[PDB]
């Protein structure tokens, strides 16, 4: 009472179960009404349509729109990692850890990077074979070591007691292991691009190795062993396939045309930039 | 009733006689953080008219060889006005922006500028090194240019390794010297967390690029600047402490 | 269409957890107007954009 | 227990199969969601956005001048300017468009494309052009008397700086597979040519040439099917 | 074993270990020679009717 | 019988999986329950109990004097006394608290902490202190003019012998992972410092120094997620 | 000095905003905290050449391995059920197709004296027969304490 | 889980057996049908 | 939330014994006041503890 | 950069040929005496 100055989105949603129909349109002879002329300086795309440009027939369109949703586009398993467990003769560790980063393999990386923010679940399958290829009847242990948890120091070391860490016991002759994983980010979404630094302080101008590394993506480590006492002589790879499910996506961004170099960095060649479209002989020959 | 606009924010205001609509990024307005999304318990501060208002950077001059410039937000504003002070004494920042770009010339000039807004805009090292040890990275003065802005080494791939032609996915507009002399975009707060540190993290960069180069026939004006004026709509600050510039 | 009395069951879950389940329930929702035409003043297709 | 009889498909791992798997963390409640601007649902929303066709994609186009279409005052009237094939999932000027990347993860497409041209001249530059579209058939039209026979739109340079040539879906099939030719060249969509309607006419004291910028998008009719893996990417060794 | 479907326009694998086997999109079947034979259902994929 | 098709996940043993197993003893009825005092249901009940922060955890602190904070009459006013990081799942004075052990079985935490100080002096000892909390940022405050800028509470020695500095949750994320720094130092919570507000003033004939005892706990807001195995324990061989 | 913890709260110490808090509390219950399998024991069966017993007994004490021991010892009294899994491998590691017998010998019951000895007739003692190539054995066990 | 007992006929592949198999393409909608003249239903129409 | 018509079944038991089953039915019950504040005379947060 | 901090108005040359900078009353007193400075310079209004 004594001091008065103290006292939405335009876009909406619509279900689309099939491709758009086409209504019939005849010609137009008159002034003042001009569907063709656009001005792109407003950042908005041309709203001109089939039916105001030419004369059209009527098309009932039963083409399905369904397969292109982000759920169906992103729910497929593809390789996020490869782990090499020697365990054999000579120098023998007896186990191998793999930090969980799905940016290590390009084919599934470029699909994710269409988007800035993502919130999903996961389905991991572990396909393990021997050096060339085979399956023998050896028991395996796949253990998840979340951030802050002790990493195992040896084949038999006590960190494999896994009274808490989830683990999978499986034989090489069994069908590949599989589990469901939740959304574990301490933020509200995963983000594949973080423009910023994780901590305060003075940042070197010569080499910034901390630029662009989001803390919220550090999920812990995956570790393998052969359950045993002495050692085996075999040598095996485990391939790791991640499926995305229940996925949501935000803020689409352009698709990367340059060859990747590093996992965690978008470094590209200042020399050698490859053109996004192949070159022809002349602009006047379509072919 | 279209090409003439006035924008009034705080004690500042902007008029333009030549304008192409206004872009509202992703169809939302800036807003204060709702009680359901918030996490930090302490009470944020809301200065309103002292922070939210138009700040005007220096002008970038416009040449035939120019490859284009970029800025980072809030970073450009962290040293200026009362907005720069609040962001130093608080650990938690949230707000949107209203971006306005002025470039004018005369009916005998020509060119076009792409103005975009890129959420989480990550610059990229330039080199053939595939080892994360020997591989180059950009410097802090590059990643976060400040008021002085930065420039593109490779404007075609946007320095991030991504084609410029697809930049039209971001909220954008063009300055086409035959059509409009300004471009205005109103950006909501975008981030994966409700609040963040204005110092460590920049939400989005701004980009001005010559897709079509400046041309003028001799005798006309050679000096064309590009001025930038940005206002922080709907600001909040939390986690009050001592002052940290970086 | 068709498929008279096919008695489909998929979404039935065997675990006490929601993320154990299988996609989707789909979604048919679209909002292209936020990416394609994100402008304050609405522009009709008949009228010229700039007047 | 319950007598069972196992079938082929046992022990196979199909990447696209929809099944339940065991949770690792019983009782896990994830971090609350918040509102984030710019959510996407389907990728067809992203195919309706205009991005820049690279028509000058030829050699000696330097780096960023590949996106520009030079227009100047001609001498012989009725001249061709630029031409590109309509196939959005085919190597060419569509290879730089967003709609060109997404139709390249799928085996087939159907719908109406759209091609927007923006002329960046001086205010004093005037001109008319003819943007023509010819369905499949004899090769690229030789003349504008041949190119006027197709779908065309005349465009006057002026206050409104863009025209759009809509490319209606004209096909025998419901879909078109995106692939190279000699066999799959059955599915070629057509040819866009851009001709001088009159001329690029400019007063004295003004630059003697300008640039058109071309963009491309889709209409509400456009769809896709049979998702696959793109050809643009190549990897050799595990990224370190 | 790996049985992968490479639809028209998709890159064909160039080697045993080549990257086209990452199959982030292409459907694939992983199976042991000692497992019962693989089996899948396929739709009507013709671009005509 | 019923045709079945087996899936990946067959024959795997997942430690956290929820399944039925066969009973060994059919018809077994266990020994009747009785009422026992002190039942626990969740571990968050145990995290709300104050246990003793070991602030003097430094070297040459002997055995049990590690839990005490020496307070005496200063000379230069405005002096620092003790400081510790707020991260309860981090190496330091929180490593001896019950809430420090339980947040160390989990990958993440969220909530408000609480720090209780109890001054054991003589009845005749008076004084004031400043218990300040500074959110993440520049390092430990250098002055009390810098430390007053944060969250602080002034405390007068008197009849009631304890004050509590509540440490509100101030974060960009909903959770904070508990781990070491250099990268995860993104999640550091802040710094508690304890300054002389005025001075420790004591009459004649009374001891010239005393000890504060600090304790720590959680508020109703505190939670945890992603249970894992602790780092404090080490085993070598099977215990005989 | 009253042994009671400070009841002071966020809201009376400073000025606060309103926070609707949807963080889940569920994962920290004693059910979810303690329901995980972890190693309670290891049994070495030679059966090989030279000196050969042909069997090995393991007295059931789950205090033998520290990692699961420290979780239990947070509490003085516990009443629970159990799920035991038996993962058997060979010396280095492998699975051959040999048949096994896992027998439970409750207090007072005769312990087997030999590989073939009669106490393996198990007309009463519960036993599990399993091949090394089979997925690991598993059973549910009740609360067997004669106290409460 | 549910105790089961496997029977003879396990792992056999019978060419004429009627079973469900896994789809390769989730969310696939085929190209619309059209009317085509001369549809056949049974082969006895062709024997007449 | 969400999960419309997911038809969840877990607690169904295949044996005649109660301990054969699977956890939990959960529990949301808490009583922190017995461990945290186990004092005869109740003390408010406003008042000073000792008077 | 110092002058943008005050009350300002940006003005584009064009069809409408005039802009107006309104100078709001910002004062500690209700009135300002009009006189020279050194003492009465207390009442100075500001700078355009
Ligand atoms: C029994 C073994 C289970 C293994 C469970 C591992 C789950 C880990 C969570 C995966 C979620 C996606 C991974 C995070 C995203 C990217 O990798 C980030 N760039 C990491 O830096
Ligand atoms: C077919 C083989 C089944 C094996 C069944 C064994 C069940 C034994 C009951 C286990 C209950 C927990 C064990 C007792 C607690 C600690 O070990 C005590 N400290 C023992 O001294």
């Amino acid at each position: 009472d004594p001091v008065e100055d103290i006292i939405r989105a335009i876009s909406s949603a619509t279900n689309v179960e099939s491709a758009a129909n086409t209504t019939p349109s005849s010609h137009r002879l008159e002034t003042g009404r001009v569907p063709a002329l656009q001005a792109a300086e407003t950042g908005a795309t041309s709203n001109a349509t089939d039916e105001n440009m030419i004369e059209t027939r009527c098309v009932v369109n039963r083409n399905g729109v369904l397969e292109t949703t982000i759920n169906h586009f992103f729910s497929r398993s593809g390789l996020v990692g490869v782990v090499n467990l020697t365990d054999g003769g000579t120098d023998t560790t007896g186990y191998v850890t793999w930090d969980i980063d799905i940016m290590g393999f390009v084919q599934l990386r470029r699909k994710c990077e269409m988007f800035t923010y993502m919130r999903f679940n996961a389905e991991f399958t572990f396909v393990t074979t021997t050096k060339n290829g085979e399956a023998r009847p050896y028991m395996l242990q796949y253990m998840y070591v979340p951030p802050g948890a002790p990493k195992p120091t040896g084949r038999d070391a006590f960190q494999w007691q896994t009274a808490t860490n989830p683990s999978v016991f499986v034989k090489l002759t069994d069908p590949p292991a599989q589990v469901s994983v939740p959304f574990m980010s301490p933020a509200s979404a995963y983000q594949w691009f973080y423009d910023g630094y994780p901590t305060f302080g003075q940042h070197p101008e010569t080499s910034n190795t901390t630029y662009g590394l989001c803390p919220n993506n550090m999920m812990g480590t995956f570790a393998v062993r052969v359950v045993s006492r002495e050692a085996s002589q075999l040598k095996l790879q485990t391939r790791v396939y991640m499926k995305l499910k229940h996925v949501r996506a935000w803020v689409p961004r352009p698709i990367r045309s340059q060859p990747y170099l590093l996992k965690n960095f978008p470094n590209y060649d200042s020399s050698k930039i490859t053109n996004s479209a192949r070159d022809r002989s002349s602009i006047k020959q379509a072919n | 009733s279209d090409r003439v606009a006035q924008l009034t924010v705080g004690n500042s205001s902007i008029t333009t006689q030549e304008a192409a609509n206004i872009v509202l990024a992703y169809g939302e307005w800036p807003e204060y953080c709702p009680d359901t999304d918030a996490t930090a318990v302490d009470k944020p501060t809301r200065p309103d008219v002292s922070v939210n208002r138009f700040y005007t950077l220096d002008s970038k001059m416009w040449q035939e060889n120019s490859t284009g410039w970029y800025w980072k937000f809030p970073d450009v504003l962290n040293k200026t006005g009362v907005f720069g002070q609040n962001a130093q004494f608080h650990y938690l920042y949230r707000s949107g922006f209203c971006l306005h770009v002025q470039c004018n010339a005369s009916k005998f000039h020509q060119g076009a500028l792409l103005v975009a807004v890129i959420p989480e805009f990550v610059i990229a090292g330039r080199g053939s090194n595939t080892k994360p040890n020997e591989a180059p990275h950009p410097g802090f003065t590059t990643t976060f240019p400040g008021t002085t802005g930065a420039t593109f080494h490779d404007p075609y791939v946007l320095d991030s390794g991504v084609p410029l032609s697809q930049a039209l996915i971001y909220p954008h507009q063009w300055i086409n010297l035959r059509t409009n002399n300004c471009a205005t975009v109103i950006v909501p707060y975008i981030n994966a967390v409700p609040f963040d540190s204005a110092i460590n993290h920049s939400n989005f960069g701004l980009i001005v690029i010559p897709v079509s180069p400046l041309k003028y026939s001799s005798g006309a004006t050679t000096a064309i600047p590009i001025t930038i004026t940005i206002a922080p709509l709907n600001s909040e600050f939390g986690g009050l402490r001592q002052a940290v510039s970086q | 269409a068709t498929g008279g009395s096919t008695i489909n069951f998929t979404n039935i879950n065997y675990y006490k957890d929601s993320y154990a389940a299988s996609a989707t329930r789909q979604d048919f929702t679209q909002d292209p107007k936020k990416f394609t035409q994100p402008v304050l003043d609405s522009i009709r297709e008949l009228s010229a954009p700039l007047n | 227990g319950i007598p069972a009889e196992l079938r082929p498909g046992t022990n196979q791992f199909l990447t696209t199969d929809d099944d339940t798997a065991a949770p690792i963390l019983p009782g896990f409640t994830p971090t609350p969601t918040i509102h984030i601007p710019g959510e996407v649902h389907s990728l067809l929303e992203l195919c309706r956005v205009e991005t820049i066709l690279e028509v000058n994609n030829t050699t000696e186009a330097t780096g960023l001048t590949r996106l520009l279409i030079p227009v100047s005052s001609q001498n012989k009237a009725d001249e061709l300017c630029a031409a590109f094939m309509v196939d959005p999932g085919r190597i060419g000027p569509w290879q730089s468009t967003l709609v060109g990347q997404i139709c390249r993860y799928y085996t087939q497409w159907s719908g109406s494309l759209k091609v927007t041209f923006m002329f960046t001249g001086s205010f004093m530059a005037t001109g008319k052009m003819l943007v023509a579209y010819s369905p499949p058939g004899s090769a690229q039209p030789a003349n504008r008397e041949t190119a006027m026979l197709g779908t065309h739109v005349i465009w006057d340079f002026g206050l409104q700086s863009s025209v759009s040539l809509v490319i209606p879906w004209i096909s025998n099939t419901h879909f078109r597979t995106a692939k190279t030719g000699g066999n799959y060249d059955y599915y070629t969509a057509g040819v866009v040519t851009l001709w001088y309607q009159t001329n690029y006419v400019v007063p004295p004291e003004t630059p003697g040439e300008a640039y058109i910028i071309a963009m491309g998008a889709d209409l509400y009719k456009f769809t896709l099917k049979i998702c696959k893996d793109t050809d643009e990417v190549t990897q050799q060794a595990v990224l370190q």
